[PDB]
Order: structure tokens, then C-alpha cells, then sequence
């Protein structure tokens, strides 16, 4: 349910022609950390939400670089957590059983990263990294005597830390309508947080029976009309 | 092939007349990646409008967030006017507080 | 909000009468009028304006410009005379004008430059000249008395320049096309691909270009009056490049912001 | 006291082989104002080069735009060559893409 993914490519630095890894780190499928040792006018250390992280980033680059020293000597690789995975190549090789799945077999099997060091990284060291990487919302309700013969109730949730949310209209505690928000339906507030909105029409006089419930993470928040 | 932009206009924080706030114009699901966005106060253009980087969605479409500082009142109207090649005419969406 | 700016430079410091001046007039950062008193110039006057009656407007406003050059010469006569005494070749410059604020009020300014460095600055609040560089008290007092008379300066900046700007703005109102973006690739240097994003047909000197990798900015540049590239036809352009590894190009998109436009192109 | 010119060379329009265009040579941030600018085609000076008035920016440094008509081809090379008291030797900047 949570995914850490390293995307790495061998490359040489302009000055001394030794090899480093350009690494891209994706937590939950979004670009999170970046180390480009051969940057020129761009930043070698990239982070989007740190400094503590970028310090570890340099360390995981060498760790990964060391593990793949033999095959480094256009090599690219993608690896990560959640179950682990590790693929290699000049794009063909996969860490299946603690062995590597591809004359081609003889060369790859020999040069491949040690299965011991690989299993440990995927089983313990990488989950820890993913673990390391990993006020309240507020709800308002407004009412309008509109349209004719109806009252419109509008529930808005502000200050959502993530883009997942459920808003429920309840009538005397009975769920009436529900909306679960996705990506492309959740609203960016523009300050890093997200917001959502559901509305409902009721008969005049029904309003005091109605309440709005926000479920977000471990938050369950009530607001009456 | 072209997709028509959806437009949503809303405040960043719960609105209160006389209290400084941010008005968002969230423009989604359009294609091609060329949009023109204007924000209006009482029918007149707002000079300083911020736009986020354009983003790509998985449904093969683009979206973007425009916004401007504002202080809501009872009588001032606000709107977002958008031009895009999928539309013969500019589309205007008024801020509705509810 | 609008700005009127006079960029003045003496060609060579002879004296208050014989010193020839180049005067360039900018409205909202766009070159509008020119007077060049250099004897070796075949076209001493210039006028950049479009629309109907443009030629008549140039006739009027280049003639008006001649009067402005007279006033500027007069006000700066003593500074010119004193600097003309200096041995060797030196450069006297001035920038001055006024800014119309959206609330209808006016902000004036007047700076002098000597040999490419700040020299004097007129203090709007104080109504006196400030010596900008390191300076003895003797030299400060000296220049405070030989710089353009404060009452003349203030009338020009508070009354005359704003009236000119207003007259110019009316003649300009007679105001195309959208901006465009291109992306090119080159296998350079050796093990890299240089991605170059160019924005063309910018109507003003304000724009931002950003290279995006998976929605995240990897290079960003904001272009302004003095960093944006003149295309030469009255429109402007901009450029940002990055180096990536071969095969990475699809990951990168360039996003232009200009005026109300946002345009993105993927490599 | 002396400021070295920055030299940028670029087409007015997106370049296409065989199509008439304009090559700009934008020289900025220099002082003193005296400068020599030449535009080159295959190493040789291009006779008709237009030049703007030399203006200056907020920090007083000078700028000027030189340009010439050209039709880009696959084999023709273009450059801008600049001489200024701030530099020992003439600086040459080639056009690319």
C-alpha cells in the first residue's frame, strides 16, 4: 500500500571520469528525492515536500553504487519496497529464490550484485528507509434558502494533509448521501493542503436534523448545520 | 484530440467579509497544454494573478491552479475567465460562496 | 501602473554648450523615442509606435523631444561643465522619469552615473542630491550645489514628466498573437543530451520558464526587463537549457508562463 | 571599472533550413561604451549588419543588439565577434541550435 522506488543510472562526472549513480527516489509514485552529482546549473540535491534526508541520500547512493560496482564497470536499475524488487540492465535482469533471472546468463550471473547483500537491502534496510520517509482538518457547514421549496446545505472540509477524504451527510445520525474524494476530484488549497466539498438539498425545516461527517486519515469530524 | 477545461472557483480558507483570503481558480482536464486564465473583480481584470506550474494527469489531460489575494465583501463579485482552443468562446465562472 | 524613463548619455564631455547627448525614452520599458545629437548621425530622431496617425504623432512628439533635450541640458549644465574638466575619456549618464501608480499618484526619480558607477541620486523626500559613492564632505557639498537645481528638478519630475507620460499613454492606447514554445534536443556534450526550451513572441519583457521532471521543477528562470532577449521586431524571447542522460527526454517538460498564458511542451 | 561584455547569438524565429530568418547578436553588460561587433558567415564578415542604439540598464552597463538577415542551412556556420577594452583578444561566439 506504500511504495519506495529507487531509479538509478550510471554516469561520469565532468571533471574526474569516475562513475556515480544519478538516483531518483519515488515514495508512493511521486518524485521525492534526487541526487545528480554531475549537475551544472541545476541543483545536485533535489527535494520536494530535508537536509537530513539529502545527507542520507548521499549515503544510499554510495551503498547502491558499491553493491553494483561490477556491473557499473548506460547501466540503469530500478528497485524498492512494497515485497521487494530489483531490476538491472542497459536498456533484462531480475532478482526473483535468491538468484538473478535473465553466454548471456554466464556473464550476468557472475557480475550481478551479491544475493546476500541484495536480500538484506530489500527486506530490512529499504523498509526502514520507507518507514523513515513516512493542525487537524476543519469542517464548515453553510445553508441557503435556495432553490425555491428547498434549503441547500454545503459542507466543506479544509486543511486536509492528503488527497483522500470522505464526506457524509447524516440525518439524525442516519447516512443520507456520501462522497469519497480521489485525485482529480479533491481540491488544492494552494498552501500544500487540500480541501473538499459536498452539498445537499433538503426540505425547509429538515436542516436541524442534518450533520456533516469528515473522515480523513484517523480524523472523524462532525459539524451540524 | 481536444478536451474542454472544467473550472472551479473557491476560497482557500473559510470566507469572511473583511478578512484577507485567497481565491482559487482550479482549471482541470483540458488538452492541448495551452491555457489562458484571467481573474476578474466586479467585471474588471485583476492585475496580479499567480499560476502554478502546469501538471499532467493520468487521464491524459492537464490541470493548473490560478489564484489571487482578495478580501471578500457582500457586494463584490469575483470570476475566472478561461480561454482554450477547445472552446469557441471564453468561459466565465463566477465565485459562488454558498 | 505605468513608467516613463529617460536614459541620457553624453557622447563626449566638451562643455555645457558643445556636449552632444543621446536621449532614449522608454514607456513601460519599451523604447518609444530617440534623439541623438551626435553630429555623425544621419537620422538624429527616432520614433517607435504603431497604428493610424503614427507618422503625425512622431512629428509632434519628436519636436516635443527637442524641447526636453534643451531642458535636460540646462539642468545638467554645471555637472557637465565640471566633469568636462577631467583628464581623459569619461562617461556621464542619467536616468530619470516618473511612475504612475494605480491609485493615480506619481513617483519621480533622477539618478546620475559617472564612469559606469552610481554618482548622484535626487532624494524625493529631502529635495536634495545624494552623493552615492564614497566621498569627502567637501565633495558632497560641492556636488549638492552644482547638481540640477532642486526646484527645477521637482517641477520636471512632479509636473512635466507626468503630463508627458499621460500624453504618451493616450497615443499608445491604439494597441498580436499568443506566445509559443519550442523544444530542441542535441547530443551534447559527449554522454548527454542538451534539452533547450525557447519561448517566442512575448509581448512584454516578463516571463518564466521552468523545466519539469515528473511535475517537479529542476530548472527555473524568471525573465525581466534586463535579462529577456529582444527578438528585434518589438517582441521578446527567452531560453533555458538542461542536460540529461540519453533516453531520459520523455521525462522532461518545459512550462512557459507569460501574462495570462501558461503553455507546456514535453521533450 | 571595466565590465566584460556578455554575448548571446540566437535566431529571431524558430530556425528551419532554407527559410529566411534573422540572426541576432545581443551584447550586454559592458563598459566603457566603445565596442566593435562583427557577424560572421563561414568565417567571413557579413557586410550589411544592422545595429540598435546603444542603451544602458539600471546598473549603467551598456547593451546593443546587432542583427542580419540569414537563411540557415545544414552546412553554413555563423558567429558573432566582439572587441572591447575589457578583453585582451576579440571574443567569438558561434551560433548553434
Amino acid at each position: 500500500t506504500h511504495t519506495l522506488r529507487y531509479n538509478v543510472r550510471a554516469h561520469s562526472l565532468e571533471g574526474s571520469e569516475k562513475t556515480q549513480l544519478l538516483v531518483l527516489i519515488y515514495v508512493d509514485e511521486e518524485l521525492f528525492l534526487k541526487y545528480n552529482g554531475d549537475s551544472r546549473e541545476t541543483e545536485p540535491l533535489g527535494c520536494w515536500i530535508c537536509a537530513r534526508e539529502t545527507n542520507n541520500l548521499l549515503k544510499v547512493e554510495e551503498k547502491l553504487r558499491g553493491m553494483m560496482a561490477e556491473v557499473i564497470n548506460t547501466l540503469q536499475a530500478t528497485l524498492g519496497c512494497e515485497r521487494g524488487f530489483w531490476h538491472l540492465g542497459y536498456d533484462f535482469l531480475t532478482f526473483d529464490t535468491l538468484t538473478w533471472t535473465v553466454q548471456n546468463k554466464m556473464f550476468w550471473k557472475t557480475h550481478a550484485p551479491r544475493a546476500d547483500l541484495v536480500k538484506t537491502f530489500l527486506d530490512d534496510i529499504c523498509p526502514a528507509h520507507l518507514q523513515r520517509y513516512l493542525g487537524p482538518p476543519m469542517v464548515t457547514v453553510t445553508c441557503r434558502n435556495y432553490p425555491v421549496g428547498r434549503v441547500t446545505l454545503t459542507c466543506r472540509a479544509f486543511n486536509l494533509y492528503t488527497r483522500e477524504a470522505t464526506l457524509v451527510w447524516l440525518q439524525d445520525g442516519k447516512p443520507v448521501q456520501q462522497k469519497t474524494f480521489r485525485s482529480e476530484t479533491i481540491l488544492p488549497s494552494g498552501d500544500g493542503t487540500y480541501q473538499a466539498r459536498v452539498s445537499i438539498r433538503v426540505l425547509p425545516g429538515q436542516e436541524p436534523q442534518f450533520s456533516c461527517n469528515l473522515r480523513h486519515g484517523n480524523h472523524s469530524i462532525m459539524q451540524t448545520a | 484530440i481536444q478536451k474542454t477545461p472544467q473550472i472551479q472557483v473557491y476560497s482557500r480558507h473559510p470566507p469572511e467579509n473583511g478578512k484577507p483570503n485567497i481565491l482559487n481558480c482550479y482549471v482541470t482536464q483540458f488538452h492541448p497544454p495551452h491555457i489562458e486564465i484571467q481573474m476578474l473583480k466586479n467585471g474588471k481584470k485583476i492585475p496580479k494573478v499567480e499560476m502554478s506550474d502546469m501538471s499532467f494527469s493520468k487521464d491524459w489531460s492537464f490541470y493548473i491552479l490560478a489564484h489571487t489575494e482578495f478580501t471578500p465583501t457582500e457586494t463584490d463579485t469575483y470570476a475566472c475567465r478561461v480561454k482554450h482552443a477547445s472552446m469557441a468562446e471564453p468561459k466565465t465562472v463566477y465565485w459562488d460562496r454558498d
